[PDB]
């Protein structure tokens, strides 16, 4: 019993990751947003064109890891 | 001892996305690749993609089997 | 406010502007191939910044981008 | 008003198949996007999103409307072949005091034949909640050989159901003239589809109650039983049973309505031993019925100057205030599809959840009031059917005034004159919903901080401080106080639920009085709040669709969008689409809350078993001191209940813990869509796809993340799943171990 | 006949022929050899 | 509530409520100082996750704490 | 002897937990008459469960202090013992069908990028084209190795990145 | 000619609504519109219901200023009629914005100079370094 919940922190803590390298990467440009890193960090979004730009922003990914991080640690 | 166990579990998982945080702000805002025109760094942002695919990766497998597994014994 | 850019990529398809809610930008010269015409922001007090102009651009990549500023009233839309 | 088709509109062809999206020229011209397919599946029903020809949208709503039926009619016919087949309706009319129904009976594969639970009759099988075996018992049944045959009736029914339809779209495509024919469609469902059928339906409840009222409740075996057919030709037999028959049919000539008396009967009420109704009061209420629908249907001038049209007495309806009103609302409603769709669908889930709350006190069936998980099982059921129905005439009210609308030929004072002060009606409810929230849940807040801090005798309590309604009480004093006094020919009240005269069928109550105290006052204010903030979200979506005060030029971007775009400070969920989307979570809520309430009050004070001293309920009237606090809800009826649901793994009932823990995990599922975005999304599929173009194995069509309105409508798609899941798998393995 | 074989090929083909092929191969494997959860050797 | 329920809904609310607040007779006497609006976007959601972790650790520690110290077991 | 765990005959709590399901089954079982079909049933089931309690005990698979059997999936303790079926060759029968699906996936998604829009093939598919891959890829490992040595899946860097 | 602002201008018929017109309106603003409108008609406003216009050149006004472009492009969109606009401040100073090249801005007048822009491909911008100033929003050229 202590093997699957030992494989189920290595998945949180591997999706905690992925979402924090993810969103550090892809911040001085992605192929969405390639100007990323004229906005800053923390902006909304970069509007509804292009078939729809929502939490795109790395603030964005932190927020989402935070969760991960919230249910990882749980 | 359970206590203060899960506050160090937690403060080291803020503390960890707070990491992840400035390590993005980081590429954000203080940034020169003319000096870094060559070191490990650039290697790192170039090939963004296979690790975050990589990761992507681990986790599916994680989350597909850990799941699987629960599942079928209940 | 919210800083507006035109950059040369641009094809004057007459589009951002029959499109902008607000008015806020022109078309005067430029040298083309049919229509002639470049995009450029002369005022800025009115912008709200509801990214609408960039919708329309179809230059790649957008020739104009609206860089986030400071809100007012104008720029927050508030009829009070 | 007459008959009008086209021979041939549409050529019957499998080529149309071959292009998905062909309603959709944009769609059409191929797929080069993942993004396709979705609007291909959310577009495909968009009639009037397909072409402007509302000819063609009518043609295909009544042909839609026949493929509808068709499924109903085969599901029908699967349930009737279920009952037939394999089951124990047999078994169950034997002896149905302690057989329980079932109807689905697993196949021995992995296990799962535990399912198979030992329910008697000879056979196992799953136990069924549906209600169909003490709805067929009020027929006369007495073998499985007629359920065959009533299936292979329903079956043929539907294969000419679609046959119709295919024959109105195909080959006799109406035009609108038909269509539009609002006193022919109302004159022939009113009076016709209504009235012709409960007719029917009493003269059928007439000459079918000899074995329910007598045969049935008197120990004869069903196989002891002589058929229908024996029952209705002879008449001695019917002579025998009710002395009234066999008379010569005379007082129903000259309307000397003095002799039937037998058949046509109106006690009110239920013998605590017979468990069930009579068939007579129902056949009584079926006369009526016909009667009724059938002179209502007769109130419309169709040809022969014989009475008024529709449009006339619009026009004869004016006043002060609003002047010129009711001018074009017989055109608002056969211009647009929408709008009927809207008006139907805004009292007909009302009318649903109003015949839940009828049905649950007032069980018309025999033997069922003893079966205490039937009850709930329709109860809630037929309370979200209304909620969404409800939310859906929401909905489409919007989708009326965003298409189909425009206020210079559909022009109507009435409409302006509701738009011209659409916010000082927002700003008020806005205020209603605060008092409602400070003055109906901060109570429950104050109960368990005065709980909590050592101070019961402050607490409010039916024992501490007194907070329960009068009125409701009022109310059923006058319903109490009715026969006799206001009711003369009236025997019984209009409910047991508060008359006393604890009615128990073998120790299980069949009906006791509910009592009203604080905790039900509490609860109704709670289900007001929610109620009231529901119907805010609502109409603020409706209203604030055509025109508002930040936008202008609302009307343009349609009806199905996320936002505007991020200036202004922000601007999200502003489409009424998106006000449809936490109305329905606001359903969610208000629904649950109201089926809680109901499952807890008749666990608590109702239901129950009677002893030689008095009746002992489930529980031991845990409502009266924890309804007054959030925690009760947690303390006796939440984690109390919840033991079958989690310990049901070694019997039949582990699908129901199964079920419970998806639906769990579905839940959390949509929470993820619901509180994520595209941008990271998009992003890790860009990453995703730079992985497969190494080994040359992406798709040729462009995989695109889904729409914001898709990602909000499969988070809110499985966030109700995984919530009415949950609390299903909980109401239906909680209501079987205490029946 | 041309346009049907053509309309079978969608999701209401492989997707419905496949995944029925697949459960019924998987329930078949597992009615006739009821419960295996190691392999022979 | 603050992460499902996004900002544009609430703009056109508060703008109502500014309405009434208005037009209330004898209660239009000294004014707000600043205008009310809607929580930004990335104020929502940052607000959002701050509510979702502070519920989140209070639970489970309050939890951790009674279960544990009420019954020593 | 591995890990402290004993072959699961010699577990008296897999003996008391086949007793106690023996001893539920039978329970409700004495309900009904022999003849009856939910009887037929129940002895069927009771068949199968014996036959389970009895085929696992051979070859040798560990259970634990609780009876349950316990997989072990390291190589080399499959080996050195009679546990190379536990988890060891089902690994390499899922590597192998999940090859074969990838392989005559990625065959059909290749073919299919030279004729002109190649979107509608991935809506409506090309049954025998699908149908002959699929009976083609049971040699998959022969064709992978040697396509790698090929040099025909990787691509020349000419892919759409950013950085 | 640009035509300034005529206050006593008669207004369409109309009962009344529940949009904008504000105390903003009063001590910060107010927006106006005018605009032909030949052959009397039947319009809708973009704050409020259906309303009727008589022929002559008729003058409007709203809170915000997307609620008169939203009636210009209206315009536009069915019978080829052609609005103005006007700003208001405190001091009752008025400015003329729309159209200031009479033309709309959508299509060129004769000859102006834009400002806000750069000739420079998308992208190839400055990099965070020696952009510490950061002067708001840069316009990378001033
Ligand atoms: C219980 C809710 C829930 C669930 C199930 C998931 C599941 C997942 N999340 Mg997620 N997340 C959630 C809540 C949830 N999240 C919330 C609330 C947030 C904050 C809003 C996030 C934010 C988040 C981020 C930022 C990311 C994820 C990612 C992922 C995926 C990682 C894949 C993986 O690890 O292996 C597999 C995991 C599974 C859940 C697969 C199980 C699903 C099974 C196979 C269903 C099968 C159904 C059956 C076959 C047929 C049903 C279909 C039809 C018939 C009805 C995964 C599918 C990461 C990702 O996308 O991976 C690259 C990612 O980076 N999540
Ligand atoms: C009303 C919808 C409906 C639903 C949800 C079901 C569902 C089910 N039926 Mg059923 N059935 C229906 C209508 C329906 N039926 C009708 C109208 C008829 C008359 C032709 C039948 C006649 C029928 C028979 C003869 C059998 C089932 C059986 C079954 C079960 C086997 C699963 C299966 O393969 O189904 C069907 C798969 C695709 C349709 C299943 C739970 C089997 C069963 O329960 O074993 C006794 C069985 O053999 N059904
Ligand atoms: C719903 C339609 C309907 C139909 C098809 C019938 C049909 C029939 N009825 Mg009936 N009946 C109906 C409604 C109907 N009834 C209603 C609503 C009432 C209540 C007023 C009655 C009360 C009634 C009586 C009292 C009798 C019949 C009788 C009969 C049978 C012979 C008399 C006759 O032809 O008429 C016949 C098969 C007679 C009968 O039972 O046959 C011996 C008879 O005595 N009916
Ligand atoms: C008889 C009942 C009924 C009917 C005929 C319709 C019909 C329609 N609805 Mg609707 N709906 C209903 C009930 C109904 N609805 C109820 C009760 C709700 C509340 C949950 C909704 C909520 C709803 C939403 C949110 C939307 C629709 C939409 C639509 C249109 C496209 C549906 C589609 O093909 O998407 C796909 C169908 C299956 C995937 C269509 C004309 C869509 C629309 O664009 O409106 C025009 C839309 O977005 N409906
Ligand atoms: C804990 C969760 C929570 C809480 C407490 C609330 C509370 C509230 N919601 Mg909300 N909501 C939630 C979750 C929640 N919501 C979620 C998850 C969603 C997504 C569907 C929504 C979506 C939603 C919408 C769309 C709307 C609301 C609205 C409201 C307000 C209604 C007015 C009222 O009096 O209510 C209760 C009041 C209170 C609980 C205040 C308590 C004050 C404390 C007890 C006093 C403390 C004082 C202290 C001494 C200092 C209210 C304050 C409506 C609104 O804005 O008003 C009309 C509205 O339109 N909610
Ligand atoms: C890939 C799916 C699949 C496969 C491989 C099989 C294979 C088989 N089925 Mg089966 N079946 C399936 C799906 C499948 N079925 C489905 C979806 C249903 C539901 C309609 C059935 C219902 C079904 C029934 C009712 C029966 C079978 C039977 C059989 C066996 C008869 C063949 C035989 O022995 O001839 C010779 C083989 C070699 C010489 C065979 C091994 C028969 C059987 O059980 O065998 C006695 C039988 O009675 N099947
Ligand atoms: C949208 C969120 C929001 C936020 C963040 C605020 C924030 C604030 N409001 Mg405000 N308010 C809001 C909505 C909001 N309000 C709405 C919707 C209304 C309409 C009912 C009001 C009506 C209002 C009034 C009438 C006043 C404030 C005042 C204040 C300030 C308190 C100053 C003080 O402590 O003096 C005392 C606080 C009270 C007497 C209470 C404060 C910064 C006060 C202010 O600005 O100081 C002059 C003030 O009197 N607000
Ligand atoms: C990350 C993968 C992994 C891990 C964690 C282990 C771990 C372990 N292996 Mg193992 N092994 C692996 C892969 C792995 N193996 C593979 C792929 C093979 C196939 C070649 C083997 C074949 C193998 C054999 C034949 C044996 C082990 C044994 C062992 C255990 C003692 C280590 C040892 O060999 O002696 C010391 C290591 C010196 C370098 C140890 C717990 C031994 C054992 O059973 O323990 C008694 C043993 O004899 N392994
Ligand atoms: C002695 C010993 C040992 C050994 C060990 C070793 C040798 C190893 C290791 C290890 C390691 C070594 C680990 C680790 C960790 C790590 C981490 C934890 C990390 C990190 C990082 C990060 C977090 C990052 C951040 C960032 C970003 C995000 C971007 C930008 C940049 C930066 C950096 C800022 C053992 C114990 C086995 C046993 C006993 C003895
Ligand atoms: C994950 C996620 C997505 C991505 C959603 C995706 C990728 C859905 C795709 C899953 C489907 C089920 C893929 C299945 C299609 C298969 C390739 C073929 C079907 C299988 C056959 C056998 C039928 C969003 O688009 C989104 C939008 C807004 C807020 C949150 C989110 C969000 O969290
Ligand atoms: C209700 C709601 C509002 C409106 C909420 C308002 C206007 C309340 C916020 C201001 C009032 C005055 C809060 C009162 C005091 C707070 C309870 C705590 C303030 C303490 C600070 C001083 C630290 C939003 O603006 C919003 C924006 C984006 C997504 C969701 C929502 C949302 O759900
Ligand atoms: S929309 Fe873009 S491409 Fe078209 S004229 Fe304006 S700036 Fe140029």
């Amino acid at each position: 019993g202590d093997f699957l919940v030992h494989h189920a922190i290595a998945l949180g803590l591997h999706t905690t990751t992925l979402i924090l390298v993810k969103g550090a990467l892809d911040a001085r440009g992605s192929k969405l947003m390639p100007d990323k890193k004229d906005f800053g960090y923390s902006f909304p979004c970069d509007g509804p064109g292009r078939g729809g730009t929502c939490d795109i922003s790395a603030y964005d990914a932190f927020y989402l890891a935070v969760f991960w991080m919230l249910n990882t640690i749980g | 001892q359970a206590s203060l166990y899960t506050h160090h579990q937690y403060i080291a998982g803020f503390i960890m996305c707070g990491a992840f945080a400035h390590g993005a702000i980081f590429f954000i805002r203080d940034y020169d690749p003319e000096q870094n025109k060559g070191n490990v760094l650039a290697r790192v942002l170039d090939h963004k993609e296979a690790i975050i695919s990589h990761l992507s990766w681990v986790s599916l497998f994680l989350g597909f089997h850990t799941l699987g597994l629960y599942v079928h014994n209940d | 406010a919210h800083v507006v850019k035109i950059y040369d990529t641009c094809i004057g398809c007459t589009q951002c502007v029959r499109a902008c809610p607000l008015d806020v930008l022109e078309m005067v010269p430029w040298d083309g191939c049919k229509a002639a015409q470049m995009a450029s922001s002369p005022r800025t007090e009115d912008c709200v910044g509801c990214k609408r102009c960039e919708t329309a651009c179809p230059t790649d990549f957008l020739s104009v981008r609206v860089y986030l500023g400071n809100e007012s009233t104008r720029s927050l839309g508030l009829a009070y | 008003v007459k008959i009008a088709v086209d021979r041939n509109p549409v050529e019957t062809n499998f080529e149309k198949w071959a292009k998905p999206g062909h309603f959709s020229r944009a769609l059409a011209k191929g797929p080069n996007t993942t993004t396709w397919i979705w609007n291909l599946h959310a577009d495909a029903h968009d009639f009037d999103n397909h072409t402007s020809d509302l000819e063609e949208i009518s043609r295909k709503v009544f042909s839609a409307h026949f493929g509808q039926l068709g499924i109903i009619l085969i599901w029908l016919s699967g349930m009737y072949f279920h009952g037939a087949r394999f089951s124990n309706y047999e078994g169950w009319l034997s002896d149905p005091t302690h057989i329980k129904p079932s109807a689905q009976v697993v196949w021995p594969i992995v296990g799962q034949e535990i399912l198979n639970g030992d329910v008697g009759g000879g056979f196992q099988g799953i136990q069924i909640t549906s209600g169909f075996f003490q709805l067929w018992r009020a027929s006369g049944i007495t073998s499985e050989l007629q359920l065959y045959s009533t299936a292979i009736g329903g079956l043929v029914l539907a294969a000419a159901c679609f046959f119709a339809g295919w024959f109105h779209y195909h080959k006799a495509a109406p035009k609108l003239e038909w269509f539009q024919n609002v006193e022919s469609m109302l004159n022939h469902h009113l009076a016709g589809l209504l009235g012709l059928g409960s007719l029917a339906w009493a003269g059928h409840q007439i000459h079918v109650s000899l074995p329910v009222n007598k045969l049935l409740d008197a120990g004869v075996d069903p196989k002891e039983i002589p058929l229908p057919h024996e029952f209705l030709l002879n008449q001695s037999i019917i002579a025998d049973l009710y002395p009234s028959f066999s008379k010569g049919l005379a007082p129903f000539f000259t309307l000397n309505w003095a002799e039937y008396s037998d058949f046509l009967t109106f006690k009110g009420g239920l013998n605590p031993v017979t468990g069930g109704l009579w068939l007579s009061d129902t056949a009584h209420h079926h006369l009526a019925i016909a009667v009724l629908f059938l002179v209502a249907g007769h109130q419309y001038r169709t040809n022969w100057g014989i009475g008024h049209s529709i449009k006339d007495i619009l026009e004869s309806h004016k006043g002060p205030f609003t002047g010129n009103g009711h001018a074009g609302l017989y055109e608002i409603l056969t211009t647009s599809w929408h709008a009927q769709l809207a008006i139907n669908l805004a009292l007909f889930g009302s009318l649903s959840i109003i015949v839940a709350h009828h049905m649950y006190a007032m069980p018309p069936y025999p033997y069922l009031a003893t079966d205490y998980g039937t009850q709930l099982s329709l109860f809630t059921h037929h309370m979200w059917i209304g909620g969404f129905c409800v939310v859906g005439a929401g909905a489409h009210a919007a989708i009326f005034m965003v298409r189909d609308y425009d206020p210079t030929n559909n022009y109507n004072n009435l409409l302006d004159r509701v738009i011209r002060h659409r916010d000082a009606i927002i700003s008020h409810l806005n205020w209603v919903s605060i008092f409602l929230g400070f003055h109906s849940f901060g109570l429950y807040i104050h109960n368990d901080t005065m709980s909590a801090l050592g101070r019961p005798q402050d607490m409010f309590s039916d024992t501490a401080i007194q907070l329960q309604p009068v009125f409701a009480q009022w109310i059923q004093n006058t319903h109490f106080t009715a026969p006799q006094l206001t009711a003369p020919n009236a025997l019984a009240a209009t409910s047991l639920t508060w008359g006393g005269d604890v009615v128990a069928v073998g120790g299980k109550v069949a009906m006791m009085p509910i009592a009203l105290g604080t905790s039900d006052f509490l609860v109704h204010h709670i289900h007001a709040f929610t109620i009231h903030v529901t119907v805010l979200i609502l109409l603020k979506g409706v209203l604030f669709a055509r025109s508002s005060r930040l936008i202008p030029d609302k009307a343009n971007l349609g009806f199905r969008f996320p936002c505007d775009g991020p200036g202004r400070g922000g601007t999200c969920q502003v489409s009424a689409w998106d006000h449809v989307f936490l109305g329905l979570f606001w359903m969610y809520n208000s629904l649950s809350i109201v089926i809680f309430h109901f499952s807890w009050k008749m666990q608590s004070d109702v239901w129950g078993t009677v002893t030689d001293s008095g009746v002992s309920h489930i529980t031991g009237g845990n409502f009266a001191q924890s309804a007054n606090t959030i925690n009760g809800w947690l303390r006796d009826f939440l984690w109390a209940q919840s033991s079958q649901v989690i310990q049901s793994y070694g019997s039949a009932l582990s699908a129901y813990g199964l079920m419970f823990l998806g639906a769990h995990f579905v839940w959390a599922f949509s929470l993820m869509f619901l509180f994520s975005g595209r941008g990271y999304w998009q992003e890790l599929i860009e990453s995703i796809v730079w992985a497969h173009n190494k080994l040359r194995v992406a798709p040729s069509i462009q995989p695109r993340a889904l729409s914001i309105t898709q990602g909000r409508a499969v988070g809110v798609a499985h966030y109700l799943l995984g919530g009415i899941a949950t609390t299903w798998s909980f109401f239906l393995a909680r209501i079987i171990a205490v029946g | 006949m041309k346009d049907f074989t053509t309309y079978l090929s969608t999701a209401p083909v492989v997707g419905l022929g496949w995944a029925i092929f697949t459960s019924g191969l998987l329930i078949e494997i597992n009615r006739f050899f009821p419960d295996p959860l190691v392999f022979s050797f | 509530m603050f992460l499902i329920s996004w900002r544009g809904y609430w703009q056109e609310l508060i703008e109502t409520l500014v309405w009434a607040h208005e037009k209330t007779p004898l209660a239009n006497l000294v004014y707000w100082k600043d205008k009310p609006v809607a929580l930004s976007i990335v104020q929502a959601r940052l607000v959002g996750l701050a509510h979702f972790s502070v519920g989140y650790i209070f639970t489970y520690a309050a939890f951790l704490i009674a279960s544990t110290a009420g019954r020593f077991g | 002897d591995i890990a402290g765990l004993t072959p699961c005959s010699e577990s008296k709590a897999y003996n008391k937990l086949e007793r106690k399901e023996l001893k539920v089954l039978d329970k409700r079982l004495k309900q009904y008459e022999p003849g009856s079909a939910p009887y037929l049933a129940l002895q069927a089931t009771k068949e199968r469960t014996e036959n389970r309690f009895k085929t696992y005990a051979k070859q040798g698979l560990l259970c634990g202090n609780d009876g349950l059997p316990h997989l072990i999936s390291d190589p080399g303790l499959a080996l050195r013992f009679n546990h190379a079926g536990e988890v060891f060759i089902p690994t390499f029968g899922f590597l192998y069908v999940a090859g074969y699906i990838g392989h005559v996936g990625r065959q059909y998604i290749i073919l299919s990028k030279e004729d002109a829009k190649p979107t509608d093939k991935e809506i409506i598919l090309d049954v025998p084209l699908a149908l002959k891959l699929a009976f083609q890829g049971w040699a998959w490992p022969l064709a992978s190795i040697q396509e790698l040595r090929n040099g025909s899946l990787l691509e020349k860097d000419e892919n759409i990145t950013v950085s | 000619k640009q035509p300034e602002l005529d206050p006593d201008t008669p207004s369409p018929i109309f009962g009344g609504s529940t949009g904008g017109l504000l105390r903003k309106a009063q001590v910060e603003e107010f927006y106006v519109i005018t605009w032909e409108s030949p052959k009397e008609q039947i319009f809708e406003m973009p704050t409020g219901g259906a309303a009727i216009m008589r022929k002559g050149p008729n003058l409007l006004k709203f809170a915000r200023k997307e609620q008169c472009m939203a009636l210009t492009t209206q315009l536009r969109s069915k019978f080829r009629q052609t609005p103005c606009f006007y700003r208001v401040y405190a001091d009752g100073k008025v400015q003329y914005l729309h159209p200031k090249d009479g033309v709309y801005p959508e299509k060129v007048n004769a000859g102006r100079v834009g400002v806000n822009q750069n000739m420079r491909s998308i992208g190839k911008n400055v990099d965070p370094i020696k952009v510490v100033k950061f002067t708001g929003s840069e316009p990378f050229e001033i």
